[PDB]
RNA sequence: GGGGCUAGGCCGGGGGGUUCGGCGUCCCCUGUAACCGGAAACCGCCGAUAUGCCGGGGCCGAAGCCCGAGGGGCGGUUCCCGAAGCCGCCUCUGUAAGGAGGCGGUGGAGGGUUCCCACCCUCGGGCGUGCCUC
């Protein structure tokens, strides 16, 4: 479904990739123009998505980005410290 | 599907941002990855991650290992840091 | 079962706009490990046998592709109500180049609905499941 809070999506979209990595994607949608953002992560039975207008944000996803990434190149994710 | 190396990558996702501008979305998509070159009938490292970005016309991707997470992880925050302005400041 | 072929297959899919209509260049929503180059709106290739055209290439390989139904699911969409915010009229405040109502607009947060639908899973069909050799 769709969250609200930064936070409460950030948290239940890890549980997600490190449920099953391989089958999970992270998309991230930038739209000038109309000036919004949007970000999701989905292995195909749940989807979970945030959109936002929000400059602060941007900052926030660096991060979210960034670690999804260490975990990935990681052999087991779940050994990797939050 | 021009597939780059982190440094035109990194050049090439710059522009599609800023073509994107006035009129257009840009998808930036984001994936572990095995090493597949091929398909899966009826070989993989675990130490890589795959990264697409597209604005519908032109595509571009890159692979990106432990070697050179560290140093891209970086890089690549401030390009996005540096193009996704233009949204409200409270 | 092993080694060779070649028939095939994949290299994306939707919606809007526009068209008598189908694709495409445009706008939008979306996938893959996965194409490259060229031309194209009062236009490019087509005619319900239409679901693009021209030129180059890669991979898989009898692999598979097609049709239907069910489930997950993203973006649309039909119709039935409807919240913040704004415009104007008239009350009551009482001096705030303002407030509180009533009324009709404007507006569409969010419900309940109709028909599609990227992406994923399952079941059921259809056509193929070949040749040479060991």
């Amino acid at each position: 479904p769709q969250y609200q809070t930064w936070e409460e999506f950030s948290r239940a979209a890890e549980k997600l990739y490190l449920a099953d990595p391989m089958k999970a994607r992270v998309v991230l949608k930038y739209r000038h123009s109309d000036g919004n953002l949007c970000v999701k992560v989905t292995d195909d039975l749940v989807c979970l998505v945030y959109k936002t207008d929000q400059a602060q944000d941007v900052k926030k996803i660096e991060k979210f980005h960034s670690q999804l990434m260490r975990l990935m190149v990681a052999k087991e994710a779940r050994n990797v410290t939050m | 599907m021009v597939l780059l190396e982190s440094e035109q990558f990194l050049t090439e996702l710059t522009r599609l941002f800023q073509k994107c501008r006035t009129s257009g979305s840009v998808y930036i998509t984001l994936k572990k990855y095995d090493g597949r070159t091929k398909p899966i009938p009826k070989e993989p490292a675990d130490n890589k991650c795959l990264l697409r970005a597209t604005d519908g016309k032109k595509k571009i991707s890159t692979v990106v290992s432990s070697k050179e997470v560290n140093k891209f992880q970086m890089a690549y925050s401030n390009l996005l840091r540096a193009n996704m302005d233009g949204l409200k400041k409270r």
